[PDB]
């Protein structure tokens, strides 16, 4: 602001500086215009070129980012909206509830069954039902077709108080919304960020002297994203699954403003359907399909834009930015983040310089299985269409050894919402249906079985063949693969074979596919496999950052890849159905165009440890809570606590080779001569004299016509013979409970390598939620003796929900290592927990966590040295120390934890953190400053408010059960009742959805939690030897499974959480109004202060 | 100084300007005293000599069952052609002038008593079509193991029955044994001529083994169904005469030669170069029995036999790798002492696809795809069930493997008796028999025993004898089993996923070999009647899965396969759909060509030698090949468990794999860099399709480059050894074209490069950068370079920028104001600060600068020579020769006076 | 242009940077600083 008449270098003709060392950098007199709208952005970072001499930048950020969190909230607004809200809160208020319904005047236009099945030479035969024929054909027409069999719609929104849609001018009367749009920010210069490159002299009279200056244009972005995000509402499916998508009131497409505003320059303000750009609603089901205007296209806003800047890194002759952290602009529960990395070149030695930016999606479309060593089937890869949406948290990327790493966190694409819910079952999933609306913001992923359909992806047409039900809708069923027909040859070339598909024509076969949450997934979601740009079943990208990530980017390749990007045909959508309906994965791209260029840029990635199966949530249950230090299993010091995560030890022993088709299993799944596993809590089984394996009890009666009714003329078929046989498996698993765990059940089984990334990464954030019946009232405490019988979880006495839980954990477990009864967390048990009572319906809902650790938080990337690095997450430390260099038999990272209570607990606590580094005698270290811990602006104003947000705030729905049975409770899913009106009711139990409230009651929400007055003190993570973390003796063992062999070594190391590399950060305490760091190769200095004049080498001059 | 062929028989000596040389463009046919039926095969220089392997149209070999030399020339008929490899040297006054240096031949393989009895009754399959369907790949399946074994009428008593039949606990009652020959894609003898038609659908079409049926009438029908040169019908046939030409199979109008003269032309096909020997092998398109290995001293008429590749026992990785691929080529003691075949007679697999060669630190390097061997017989009576059949069957690992590749690749499964077929298990179709040993259901119940698929019964009176396929698979049967083992579909459904080996189907060949046991094989081929085998020790194959996506259907490869994927639609290859983008309308039968060695130039920690790393291409994805220079052997830690560490299969992308595989012309490694280039022309595809429509899209032209990425071995000590196997990583350049014919190829420079190409008579000048393996088109630059007044340099001028900027000397008095004046003529003259500072230089591009160099023209005034760099990074001035030729550029050499003598 | 005490070292909420190490010939860091004035 104040440097008068500063100059730039007098380079020479060709562009190089001249630089006499003692008369310094030559001076031009003038520095690089634009002083009146440069001068007034403030320094906030700086970087160095090595390969080209003395060279060095400053990246120039607008203050406005500065004194962001001190706007006034009535312009920067939350997403959640809360006024007044003097009526209790209720949390479904604000979400859209009513389920669709049939028309009652397109009832000709469902999907036709074939008129007669194609022989073929057919020697098998089939009872069932029969196909349905869909085919679109282009015939001749230019806004219509001649048949769209998709585009039937025989559902409807029910008109319940009139249509129930979204639609934003009354789905939110105050909207979120950004500041300044990508163009607004684009022609704006003093308002955008600027990389300036310049030249120091620390010893020449002509100290400083400055290179050029550069400016960061979203314009770049905005010309470099591939055609199809410019229509986020459509997806490559786009036409079956819009309308589906319609019809139960949730996404349209893939990255919507509705679940994610922050990219789009309108904001939430289209947080609608209309405008998806193509042809939708309109009365003619062949004539919607044809595109037209897109009106929603995906941009850089003021928000994430600024977000977009950080971390930059510079090789050769161009630098990167490779995006901030989102902090600065992040508020209470919105989620901004960068979404594509920027880069800037130099010509003619730094003469001149082109600005230009990428989006990470291509970045990341090169990603298989085989490049990490860490958890497999993610949902990462992509297709053809770059409907993935990937947004990287940087933890700093930093030139690790000879290698160029990326670090921190980055969104998943949404595996929650994978699958649906049926037409007339959305009154009672609360859960997922706002976890889908877009009403509930939180990432995990719930566990409500009953309502699935058979595949998440039959168009609506095929819906409504069986809208009783009772006949069990062999196209259209809710899931329940107690019914799964047998994958036996007969069966299936008498059910699907016959059924041939063309390439005009495709067949929904009546067969009844169906599975568990873990079969929907490892079907219909976007799991990595060995080939890259492989995932054809996209549905939705996450809400939060719930993917730990630290991958190597090819330093040389970043180099050369070019500044703009060329799309062809296929980068864009499909132009018309007939075209859609034979959709490919693989087309050859127009030569003449560069964007698949930047495909294979990924070395490799990991988020976890180099671990695999129910091993790795062994791990997870190894890992501490920082909010009591206890971990989750507990079982050092019957009716005892159980491991919530790990299912090992937990319920009885069953056989897989009685599961299903009872014939080859002994030796698949299990490399034992007794393949024993262990069901899990929540199981069910005949008796205590047969537990392997449950028969067929598991009938569904839809009305009370009598059960599912197997071996019945239809559920039977016949092969060539006559030889009928039933086509539904005798023995069934014996779990279907929210932890359930089947290594040979693929379709029973529910712990998925979604749910163990995001629980890795919001366990060790700390703030993993939970489900409650009772608070701590009097008269309304679920108290412990009487009502908590671990040993026996297959009855009501286990306590376990079956629905509304987190999807992978056990309820019971999570609450005692929580505290919320007993003396884990308070003095005082908080008589908080929940009952499977039985005496009439039980109305529950989830909570936070207390804590409020989010999820975009992360260090600066401490490089320890060429063979591993970290940075801190949360109140933990990770080190990626076997990641570059993974080594077999280490569990493959370190951790550290946090000491300070106050800090732990305080509302924003990330206000505290003031930066990362490695301290130089080998460890690194973190600031904290108690005293600058940012709480909500208000205490909820001054009368008291039932909702008060916070990082991890979010509207957890009430989930109302039916009642269950005394005894074998969980033969079948826990049916739900209609909980649409059930938040009344349960007003006590609301009260602990909020974090302020949640402390309250756990006794530390003042500072009344004693011990450090303010902790203002530096944190250093735990030493670690090259062997910390080695698990070599602990894995192998083939005499049982990885999971169980891996619990009794942690059982038998479990109070040795340091070699393991699991502790607490050693804390000093220094008086000081501690603000950041400087660095000094000798030696970094803390806050500016502890000025050295080279003691060593004192006595020479 | 560049060097490479516009045609067929000419090479020309190009300007690092990407200026042809007037008198360079060589005949070569005339120099080295070659009849004009001759054409150039390729080129590798090799301490300044530009070696050449040269093929002819009029080649003509005759096969005998009768006589020692069973193998020779088509004297008779004026055909005898041996193709010749020339060394060349450019010995002269420093000047473009090939001449002839030593004219070594190319002998016909030397026929043995026990591979001439075999060959007396081999076949082989018909080759690989561009547009070849994998209907037609496959064809109808064949009776099972116990339905022939105990016949029919056999059921409700196997596990009483197996025991006795030398197949104890065996769990799969309905293994297969392959394909039946009555009908399909057609197979045929050394002595018999390969039809020009490939069935389209093996369900019913095709011949056969059935020689005689297929002259009977098949031959008129299969004529009329795709006659050859849109009214035609094409429904069970394709005539593949052009396909044919162009993959290089020479014919006599419209019939071929016969099958041992197409088989010679085509293993006369690639070259090496070692400091003691020159090694020739043959193309990837088709497998070659044989191959020359050729010391570099021998006589100019030097009887120069090739050597087959049963006389050279490879290294598969492991001696089960030897033993599973032995076993399953036919029965051990076949008793019928005429029935020859390759395991009668101690051979190996003898039919490799192989992908290319080369040569770095006089160390040749070999890769590609094994093609399959196996029995038939030839028996037709009383005949017997088997009987014209192909006996196949694929040899997966089974599920209960335990963990370690090593382990995967030592199991039993597979040994002799075939074991994998249809099974059903949880919810869904491992393929894959799920035990091995003796793990069952119950438990241990008894080890699995097998044994070849021959009844004893039949043992005294079958006729079996070796065939060839030609494409890497084994068992073209339409099932299941085999389509999974070739898209590579099947995975254990253990927690830690482990890839299943294919033990001897779809493997792939690799590894080094020294010129020790190269001159060994030279001495085995010397040897005659007596044969004697050869051993390989630093070479390694492992099971490469076929790109799994290119099967339509197929979607996600894991264990836990979709119901669906059960059905025959989509689980058998007649009903198997194809939608690879590669130039293979096939989805199944794998190809490869283009191995390139080179020395990776980035440096080396000292102790260590330069590392180099092989690269070998594959559709799909490439693969690097790995090796520690410690022991110049394959790399390799000593964790059995971990996959070997040589080999690391990368995945491509959509616009890299729709690359047609069929135009892979030359290889460029730009040493230097450190990256090598896969150029590639649709030219060199088939100017007609198989249905007689022209083809569309027969100009346009691409590369494909290769870099280096994830860890480098003795970059530091800390990575001595290594865990992980490195990668390559292709890409696509930028450099590509849809109507422009390219002329020849320029590595010029780390940060330049260029190419020539001819679309309208008229060369097209198209210079590009490297920003280490990018290329891009500077047509400010570009355009400039063409002013070269039809010379080898572009001209300067001094009115606009060109591709030497703008040099402008200062004025005359610059001495004068900078008081240079004083100073004496030879102070300035040692002064290289001062002499620059002569002239402002303002370059037209990157690494671009104008100096001077010390001249005198007299005392009072000296004359200064401007000397400057091109994109080649070569300084150049009036004095610049190259080949002794001044490169007369033009220079005006800026002249200043006032210069003392004090 | 000479070292002022008012300002203060500091970091910055997105990206937490004050402190490069320097190397090569004059080792140090670009220090960032900012004016710790409240109010």
């Amino acid at each position: 602001a104040k440097m008068e008449n500063p100059s730039t270098v007098q380079r020479g003709l060709n562009g190089e500086p001249i630089f006499d060392p003692f008369k310094g950098f030559g001076l031009t007199g003038n520095a690089p215009t634009d002083w009146n709208e440069i001068k007034g952005k403030v320094p906030v970072e700086v970087v160095q070129s090595p390969h080209s001499p003395n060279l060095y930048f400053v990246l120039l950020v607008p203050k406005v980012a500065l004194e962001y969190h001190n706007l006034n909230n009535q312009v920067v607004k939350e997403s959640l909206e809360v006024k007044a809200t003097q009526s209790s809160f209720n949390p479904t208020q604000r979400l859209q509830k009513d389920s669709p319904v049939k028309d009652s005047s397109k009832q000709g236009e469902k999907l036709s069954e074939t008129t007669a099945s194609s022989m073929s030479s057919g020697m098998a035969t089939s009872t069932r039902a029969k196909a349905l024929k869909v085919e679109v054909e282009r015939g001749s027409q230019s806004d219509s077709l001649l048949k769209n069999d998709f585009a039937k719609k025989p559902l409807k929104h029910k008109n319940s108080s009139g249509e129930v849609k979204l639609e934003a001018e009354k789905e939110f009367t105050e909207a979120w919304k950004p500041l300044l749009t990508t163009d607004q920010i684009a022609r704006e210069k003093g308002m955008g960020a600027t990389v300036v490159s310049f030249y120091d002299a620390p010893y020449s009279e002509n100290h400083t002297a400055f290179g050029l200056v550069d400016h960061i244009d979203p314009k770049k972005m905005v010309e470099n994203y591939p055609p199809s995000w410019k229509t986020p509402k459509w997806n490559h499916h786009g036409i079956w699954d819009y309308n589906a998508r319609n019809l139960l009131l949730q996404t349209t497409g893939f990255f919507n403003p509705r679940r994610h505003p922050e990219w789009f320059d309108e904001g939430q303000a289209k947080a609608d359907n209309t405008s998806p750009g193509f042809k939708v609603g309109d009365t003619d089901h062949k004539k919607d399909g044809f595109k037209k205007n897109s009106s929603s296209p995906i941009a850089l806003p003021f928000e994430a834009y600024f977000a977009n800047i950080g971390n930059m890194v510079a090789i050769g002759n161009s630098v990167f930015i490779f995006g901030g952290n989102g902090h600065a602009t992040k508020m209470f529960t919105t989620n901004p983040l960068s979404i594509g990395v920027f880069r800037i070149k130099y010509t003619d030695n730094f003469s001149k310089s082109s600005v230009t930016g990428w989006p990470y999606a291509v970045l990341f479309g090169g990603l298989i299985n085989p490049q990490t060593n860490g958890l497999k089937d993610l949902p990462l890869g992509t297709n053809r269409w770059f409907e993935y949406v990937p947004r990287m948290a940087v933890s700093g990327v930093k030139w690790v050894g000879n290698q160029l790493v990326l670090a921190g966190t980055l969104t998943m694409g949404d595996t929650a919402t994978v699958p649906r819910l049926k037409y007339d079952q959305l009154e009672k999933h609360l859960n997922l249906v706002a976890q889908g609306q877009g009403l509930l913001r939180e990432d995990l992923q719930i566990f409500t079985p009953y309502g699935w359909a058979n595949r998440p992806d039959i168009p609506v047409g095929a819906w409504l063949q069986d809208e009783m039900g009772s006949k069990f809708g062999p196209h259209y069923f809710l899931n329940n693969p107690d019914i799964q027909d047998n994958v036996n040859n007969d069966t299936v070339e008498a059910l699907i074979s016959s059924y041939k598909n063309t390439d005009k024509l495709k067949h929904v076969y009546p067969y009844r596919y169906s599975g568990l949450y873990a079969w929907q997934l490892f079907n219909w979601s976007n799991k990595l496999t060995n080939t890259p740009l492989s995932a054809n079943f996209v549905n939705e990208n996450s809400y939060a950052p719930n993917s730990l990530f630290a991958a190597i980017l090819n330093e040389d390749l970043l180099t050369g890849l070019s500044d703009k990007i060329f799309y062809g045909k296929e980068n864009e959508f499909a132009e018309n159905e007939a075209d859609r309906f034979n959709q490919l994965l693989s087309l050859n791209p127009n030569p003449n165009t560069n964007w698949a260029r930047y495909l294979n840029v990924v070395q490799r990635f990991t988020t976890g440890p180099n671990l695999d199966s129910s091993t790795f949530d062994q791990f997870l249950d190894f890992l501490p809570w920082i909010g009591n230090g206890k971990p989750f299993s507990n079982s050092p010091s019957s009716s005892t606590p159980l491991p919530t995560f790990s299912n090992i030890n937990v319920g009885v022993k069953s056989m897989i080779t009685q599961h299903l088709n009872k014939e080859n299993t002994r030796w698949v799944f299990i490399p034992n001569f007794s393949p024993d596993i262990w069901t899990g809590a929540g199981y069910r089984v005949q008796s205590a004299n047969q537990k392997n394996g449950i028969p067929f009890e598991q009938v569904k009666p839809s009305n009370n016509s009598t059960p599912f009714d197997p071996n019945s003329d239809d559920n039977k078929v016949t092969p060539s013979g006559g030889s009928s046989k039933p086509t539904t498996y005798p023995a069934l698993p014996n779990s279907i409970s929210p932890t359930s765990d089947w290594i040979n059940a693929l379709t029973f089984t529910n712990k998925n390598n979604p749910q163990r990334n995001q629980l890795l990464l919001r366990s060790l954030l700390g703030t993993i939620p939970v489900l409650i019946n009772k608070s701590g009232d009097s008269n309304d405490q679920f108290n412990k003796d009487s009502e908590q019988k671990w040993d026996k979880t297959e009855t009501n006495e286990g306590n376990l929900p079956g629905f509304g839980e987190v999807n992978g954990l056990y309820n019971a477990a999570l609450l005692h290592t929580y505290g919320f009864f007993g003396t884990n967390t308070n003095s005082t048990d908080p008589k908080i927990g929940f009952k499977a009572d039985s005496s009439s319906s039980s109305s529950s809902t989830l909570v936070g966590s207390g804590l409020n650790w989010t999820s975009q938080d992360v260090g600066n990337l401490v490089v320890i040295n060429d063979t591993s690095f970290g940075f801190q997450l949360g109140g933990w430390f990770i080190t990626f120390t076997d990641f570059i260099r993974p080594r077999t038999g280490y569990l493959g990272i370190t951790l550290s934890s946090l000491q300070d209570q106050t800090i732990i607990w305080a509302d924003q606590p990330w206000t505290s953190f003031k930066g990362s580094y490695l301290d130089s005698d080998g460890t690194p270290k973190s600031l904290w400053d108690p005293t600058a811990l940012k709480s909500l602006p208000n205490s909820s104003t001054t009368y008291d408010t039932n909702p008060t947000l916070s990082p991890s705030f979010q509207l957890y729905q009430p989930n109302k059960v039916k009642a269950y049975q005394t005894t074998n409770t969980y033969n079948k899913l826990i049916e739900p009742v209609d909980a649409t009106s059930a938040a009344t009711n349960m007003t006590s139990l609301l009260k602990l959805l909020t974090t302020k409230n949640i402390k309250a009651k756990l006794g530390k929400g003042t500072a009344s939690s004693q011990g450090n007055n303010n902790g203002g003190g530096v944190s250093q993570t735990i030493n670690t030897i090259t062997t910390t973390g080695n698990i070599s003796e602990g894995l192998k063992e083939e005499t049982s499974i990885q999971a169980e062999t891996l619990k009794k070594f942690f059982d038998s190391k479990q109070n040795n959480k340091s070699e393991i590399g699991i502790g607490d950060s050693t804390f000093t305490k220094m008086d000081g109004k501690l603000t950041g760091v400087v660095s000094t190769p000798l030696v970094n200095l803390i806050n500016g202060q502890g000025a050295t004049s080279d003691s060593d080498t004192e006595k020479i001059s | 100084t560049f060097l490479v062929k516009e045609d067929s028989k000419n090479v020309t000596a190009y300007t690092p300007f990407a200026t042809p040389i007037t008198d360079s463009k060589s005949d070569l046919v005339s120099l080295a005293q070659l009849d004009s039926s001759y054409q150039i095969a390729d080129q590798t220089i090799h301490n300044t000599n530009l070696f050449v392997l040269f093929k002819s149209r009029d080649v003509k070999v005759k096969y005998e069952s009768s006589g020692s030399n069973n193998i020779s020339f088509d004297s008779t008929s004026q055909g005898e052609k041996p193709s010749y490899v020339v060394e060349f040297t450019n010995s002269t006054n420093i000047g473009i002038k090939w001449t002839m240096v030593k004219k070594y031949q190319l002998d016909v393989p030397n026929v043995s008593s026990d591979m001439n009895q075999v060959l007396k009754n081999l076949i082989l399959e018909q080759p690989l079509t561009k547009y070849t369907l994998n209907s037609s790949l496959a064809k109808e399946k064949g009776k099972t193991q116990r339905e022939v074994h105990l016949g029919s009428g056999q059921a409700n008593q196997w596990t009483s029955q197996r025991n006795q039949h030398d197949l104890n606990n065996n769990p799969s009652p309905n293994a297969s044994t392959g394909f039946k020959l009555t009908t399909g894609n057609a197979y045929r003898k050394l002595s018999e001529s390969w039809p020009i038609y490939e069935p389209i659908d093996g369900t019913k079409q095709g011949k056969g083994k059935d020689s005689s049926g297929w002259s009977s009438t098949e031959e008129n029908e299969a004529k009329n169904d795709a006659p050859s040169v849109s009214s035609g019908t094409f429904n069970k046939y394709l005539n593949t005469k052009q396909a044919l030409e162009s993959i290089g199979i020479l014919f006599d109008d419209q019939t071929p030669r016969n099958v041992i003269t197409q088989l010679y032309y085509a293993s006369t096909s690639k070259l090496a170069v070692t400091n003691n020997h020159i090694v020739v092998m043959g193309n990837s398109f088709l497998p070659s029995m044989w191959y020359w290995v050729v010391e570099r001293s021998a006589q100019e008429n030097a009887s120069n036999k090739p050597t087959w590749f049963a006389n050279t026992n490879l290294d598969w990785g492991e001696d089960k790798q030897k033993q599973f691929v032995e076993n399953q080529l036919g029965y051990k003691e076949t008793t019928s002492t005429n029935s020859h075949n390759f395991h009668s007679k101690s051979f190996t697999q003898p039919a490799y696809l192989i992908s290319g060669i080369d040569s770095v630190n006089d160390q040749i390097i070999f890769s590609g795809f094994k093609a399959g061997s196996v029995g038939y017989d030839s028996s037709s009576s009383s005949s017997s069930s088997t009987k014209d059949q192909a006996l196949a069957w694929s040899t997966t690992t089974s599920l209960d493997s335990k963990t370690g590749y090593k382990d995967l690749v030592t199991n039993d499964t597979g040994l002799n008796g075939p074991i994998n077929g249809s099974f059903s298990i949880q919810d869904t179709f491992s393929f894959v028999v799920p035990y091995s040993g003796n793990h069952t259901n119950n438990g241990t119940t008894g080890p699995i025993k097998t044994a070849y698929p021959v009844k004893k019964d039949q043992k005294s009176t079958v006729k079996i004898n070796s065939l060839i396929n030609a494409t890497p698979l084994n068992s073209y049967g339409d099932e299941g089993i085999g389509v999974f083992d070739a898209l590579g579909l099947n995975y254990n459904f253990k927690s830690n996923q482990e890839r299943l080996p294919s033990r001897t189907d779809q493997i792939f060949v690799y590894g080094i070999v020294s010129p020790n046991e190269l001159r060994s094989a030279k001495s085995s081929a010397d040897s005659t009647g007596s044969d004697t085998k050869v051993n390989w020790s630093n070479t390694q194959s492992r099971y490469l899965p076929v790109p799994y996506n290119y099967s339509e259907g197929i979607i996600d490869a894991d264990g836990f396969k979709r119901p669906e994927n059960r059905g025959a639609s989509v689980t058998t290859f007649s009903g198997l759909k194809s939608i690879a983008p590669d130039g293979f309308a096939n989805s199944i039968a794998n190809f490869s060509v283009g191995l390139k060695a080179g020395i990776d130039p980035n440096p080396v920690m000292s102790g260590k030698k330069a590392n180099y790393g092989a690269v070998v291409l594959t559709r799909g994805g490439v693969v690097r090949l790995n090796f520690n220079p410690g022991n110049d052997s394959l790399l390799s830690t000593t964790d059995n468990n971990i996959a070997p560490i040589s080999f690391s299969f990368t995945p491509f992308t959509a616009a890299e794999s729709a690359v047609d595989l069929t135009t892979f012309k030359e290889v460029t490694y730009n040493q230097e860099s450190g990256l090598w280039s896969y150029i590639f022309d649709s030219s060199l595809k088939p100017s007609h399709d198989g249905k007689q429509t022209p083809v569309t899209d027969n100009m346009g032209f691409s590369v494909i480059t290769v870099s280096r990425t994830g860890i480098e071995l003795n970059q530091d000590q800390a990575t001595t050894t290594l865990d992980v196997a490195p990668s390559a990583l292709a890409v696509q350049s930028g450099i590509q074209s849809t109507t422009q014919t390219l002329t020849g190829v320029l590595p010029l420079s780390e940060e330049f490069s260029a190419v020539i190409a001819k679309d309208s008579d008229q060369n097209k000048i198209d210079i590009y950068k490297n920003n280490n393996g990018l290329f891009e088109i500077d047509t400010q630059l570009s355009n400039s370079v063409a002013t070269n007044n039809g010379g080898l340099a572009p001209s300067y001028t001094e009115n606009r920028v060109d591709a030497w900027g703008k040099v402008e000397f200062a004025d005359n008095s610059v001495l004068q104001a900078r008081n240079l004046v004083d100073k004496t003529v030879d102070e300035i003259i040692n002064t290289p600060e001062i002499l620059n500072s002569f002239f402002r230089f303002t370059p037209a591009f990157e690494d671009q600068k104008a100096t001077l160099v010390a001249t005198k023209q007299s005392d009072t005034s000296l004359s200064v020579s401007p000397r400057i760099q091109f994109l080649d990074g070569n300084f150049y001035d009036l004095n610049s020769t190259i080949a002794g030729v001044p490169l007369n550029i033009g220079f005006p050499s800026r002249v200043f006076a006032g210069f003392a003598a004090l | 242009q000479a070292v002022d005490e008012t300002l203060t070292p500091w970091t910055w909420n997105n990206n937490n940077f004050s402190s490069l190490k320097i190397t090569g010939e004059n080792p140090g860091s670009f220090g960032l600083v900012r004016s710790q004035n409240d109010n």
